[PDB]
């Protein structure tokens, strides 16, 4: 896996994997996005 | 209400400032142009890292640009929080608590209680949660319909 769920979780206490996230938005999407960014050699406006 | 860049001596004096007065959901303009942001557009904070000062620490929905960006501190000018309008009359600075019917929030408790009372620090950028800074967890994200101003 690319990230942690304990990491990044928003929750106010973490969940146990990313499946449980109880965000709208599963916090591993953005996550991934900044990774993916990081990965690339891109600043965080992929730059 | 909210100091300029020609209140301070040096940009990183002037950053320190901005970093600590900003919270998501504020208005600002941005005094310095940055790449895909010109200077004047007007934006809304919609989210806040903490690396260095020199990062790209403030994400915000820009108005002119079109869409979101990140800039540094020193590229806004802090201009306020827009008034309430959620109908729960629930402002920034108010006391809150978790509601008694509540039996497990949305985001879970932390180190929350139903006892706890906590101040509102900003609203969330999805427009249905809020920050609150509780004695016993700092930056706690409440659902707005599970919380309630403390009588
Ligand atoms: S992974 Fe915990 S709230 Fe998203």
């Amino acid at each position: 896996d690319p990230c942690k769920v304990e990491e990044v979780c928003r929750a106010n206490e973490p969940c146990t994997s990313f499946a449980e996230c109880v965000c709208d938005e599963n916090c591993e999407k953005e996550a991934l996005y900044k990774w993916l960014l990081k990965k690339e050699g891109k600043d965080k406006n992929g730059m | 209400t909210y100091k300029k860049r020609a209140d301070f001596l040096s940009n990183d004096d002037y950053a320190v400032y901005v970093r600590e007065n900003i919270q998501v959901g504020m208005m600002v303009r941005c005094c310095r142009a940055y790449e895909e942001v010109c200077e004047g557009d007007v934006g809304k904070v919609i989210k806040l890292d903490r690396d260095g000062l020199h990062d790209l620490n403030v994400q915000c929905d820009w108005q002119q640009k079109g869409g979101t960006y990140w800039v540094r501190y020193i590229h806004v000018e802090l201009i306020g929080y827009p008034p309430p309008s959620s109908s729960s009359h629930i402002k920034i600075g108010d006391k809150v608590r978790v509601k008694a019917s509540v039996t497990t929030p949305k985001y879970k408790w932390g180190s929350v209680t139903h006892q706890s009372v906590g101040v509102v620090k900003a609203f969330s950028a999805n427009g249905k949660d809020i920050i609150v800074d509780f004695p016993q967890q700092s930056h706690w994200t409440g659902l707005l319909s599970e919380m309630e101003l403390v009588p």
